[PDB]
């Protein structure tokens, strides 16, 4: 159960949100979509998970 | 929210600003300058655009 929910956690696809979203300010420049924890690639990062 | 031990109870909206918006700020339109809103109808496949 332990390892179940340490693979959960450690391994998932989060949604992040956007900078300078929509309603900007009234002199908002840049928008960019930030991005955050990412699904594993390889062994050695699910071997890794504490 | 929450109920301070003091005995202060913490709304919603001493934490927040409460209004109707919308789903989704993204699209804006304008006709010819005025706010605006709209629908783009598109015809179904095999059907009388008449």
């Amino acid at each position: 159960v332990d390892v179940i929910t340490a693979i959960k956690a450690q391994n998932a696809q989060v949604a992040a949100g956007q900078l300078g979203g929509t309603p900007p300010v009234k002199g908002q420049q840049l928008n960019a979509s930030i991005i955050a924890q990412t699904r594993l690639t390889s062994t050695e990062e699910f071997g890794k998970i504490l | 929210l929450k109920v301070n031990q003091d005995g202060s109870r913490v709304l919603l909206r001493d934490v927040a600003k409460i209004e109707l918006g919308g789903e989704n700020y993204d699209i804006i339109a304008e006709f010819n300058g005025q706010p605006a809103s709209g629908l783009g109808i598109k015809l179904a496949t095999g059907a009388n655009a008449l």
